[PDB]
């Protein structure tokens, strides 16, 4: 009860569903005192 | 028809413990289940709504989460009484359906 | 020049003979770009080749 | 809120009956209502749902066509009419009501169930 | 997860050899990986242990001093030096891993090994 | 250096015998002997770790037993594929040290 290398591996592999692995991607949407860079497109209507 | 299917089926554990309790939709639901505690020789109880809504009366150790396809109910620290069969559902879209079932036996 | 935290440059290019010092002519400077840098600026280097 | 059942016995196969829930302590022409059935050790599995009002009537894949659910806001009372009974339909059956506990209301849910009642195909005597 | 060994072969007493084993289908930087040796028709010896970084080294009492076991993990290959070798040196040799279950990280384990290579010390022509 | 002695250090058995193996420690690891199967010519493979849990893909008639210096290795049903010779392996502390090996052999 030393040491305990902390990383270990999960395994994946088929045989694992609730260890089935799945590939998750992040967001975190933060705004401060700047032009929102990041934009919503609006489309051209016809002049 | 959107199929609901839980795992385990059944699990042993003793009191105290944590438990996850799983159910995965055919398809996307988005916030749908519903999680009901069922004894032998009685109605079901409501427990956990719109998968992650705690309904009242209900002991705060239960909780649900997720959304979409993968969704999870958990007992943080069992008690003799909560040994019991559970069951999720979906509200979706109609036909409504249940899980097959999940029974927590003690250990 | 720094504007609401909206950092703004005003540029105009030049051909000149007077080497010596600045001439007497009007020059007219238009924008460059609009950048959010926002802060205590007090300080500025110029870099030099 | 009270939700009494009623109408379970033998039947032999083949033939019909009615259910009855009697709905009481909430406006109950107001909610859907649900049927929802046990075979005897067996998990649970959705009968039947009818609109407040009646005029929507859903049923489940197993008894598309012999079961009818109709409805009395009247006398607050919920009927399932059963036809053309066979052995798999043993089952204890609950009515049950909608219901949403809070403000998340795009849930709509389940709710508080009636007693059950068991309902026998058999020609045994 | 391959572990393909290479370097033995028969020497005359009191040279040196080097072994080599090339390892692949797993992370190997940061792994221990251990030499084993078996003498023909006796037990399982363990030889050696190299850190994942190459710090940590350990070896049998036997072996002290006239093996040296080494690590390049940009080629993912385990080496050992053998030096002064004698008769009692004559040995299959395995390479081989550490490796645990993973839910009982209180172990750490054994786990795949190396084929073996054989490494006969003899002054025999 | 631990020291890890087993016995017998040879055995003959027949098919569907009950098999035992023991190894003993020169000092208490309490928890850490580990068992390999080698057939010769073969890399031996885990069989039990940690002294009383088994490896995935081993048959459950192999099981561990033992706590501190006596240890147990157990075969329920002997069959033909588990003829071989059995090791013992400690990782309480370095260096990792091997019992000598019990075959089992045919009687
Ligand atoms: C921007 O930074 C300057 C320092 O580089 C700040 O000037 C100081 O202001 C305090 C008052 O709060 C004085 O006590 C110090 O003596 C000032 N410094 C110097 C060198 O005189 C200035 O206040 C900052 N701007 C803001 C808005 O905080």
């Amino acid at each position: 009860f030393n040491c305990y290398f902390p990383l270990q591996s999960y395994g994946f592999q088929p045989t694992n569903v609730g260890y089935q692995p799945y590939r998750v991607v992040v967001l975190s949407f933060e705004l401060l005192h700047a032009p929102a860079t990041v934009c919503g497109p609006k489309k051209s209507t016809n002049l | 028809d959107i199929q609901l299917t839980q795992s385990p089926s059944s699990l042993s554990a003793s009191v105290g413990d944590r438990v996850t309790i799983t159910c995965r939709a055919s398809q996307s639901i988005s916030s749908y289940l519903n999680w009901y505690q069922q004894k032998p020789g009685k109605a079901p109880k409501l427990l956990i709504y719109a998968a992650s809504s705690l309904q009242s009366g209900v002991p705060s150790r239960f909780s649900g989460s997720g959304s979409g396809t993968d969704f999870t109910l958990t007992i943080s620290s069992l008690q003799p009484e909560d040994f019991a069969t559970y069951y999720c559902q979906q509200s979706y879209s109609t036909p409504r359906t249940f899980g097959q079932g999940t029974k927590v036996e003690i250990k | 020049k720094n504007i609401d935290g909206y950092f703004k440059i005003y540029s105009k290019h030049t051909p000149i003979n007077l080497v010596r010092d600045l001439p007497q002519g009007f020059s007219a400077l238009e924008p460059l770009v609009d950048l959010p840098i926002g802060i205590n600026i007090t300080r500025f280097q110029t870099l030099l080749a | 809120v009270q939700l009494v059942e009623s109408g379970g016995g033998v039947v032999q196969p083949g033939r019909s009956l009615r259910l009855s829930c009697a709905a009481s302590g909430f406006t109950f022409s107001i909610y859907g209502m649900h049927w929802v059935r046990q075979a005897p050790g067996k998990g649970l599995e959705w009968v039947a749902v009818i609109s407040y009002d009646g005029s929507n009537k859903y049923y489940a894949d197993s008894v598309k066509g012999r079961f009818t659910i109709s409805r009395d806001n009247s006398k607050n009372t919920l009927y399932l009419q059963m036809n053309s009974l066979r052995a798999e339909d043993t089952a204890v059956y609950y009515c049950a009501k909608e219901g949403r506990p809070s403000d998340i209301v795009v849930v709509v849910a389940f709710d508080y169930w009636g007693q059950g009642t068991l309902v026998t195909v058999s020609s045994a005597s």
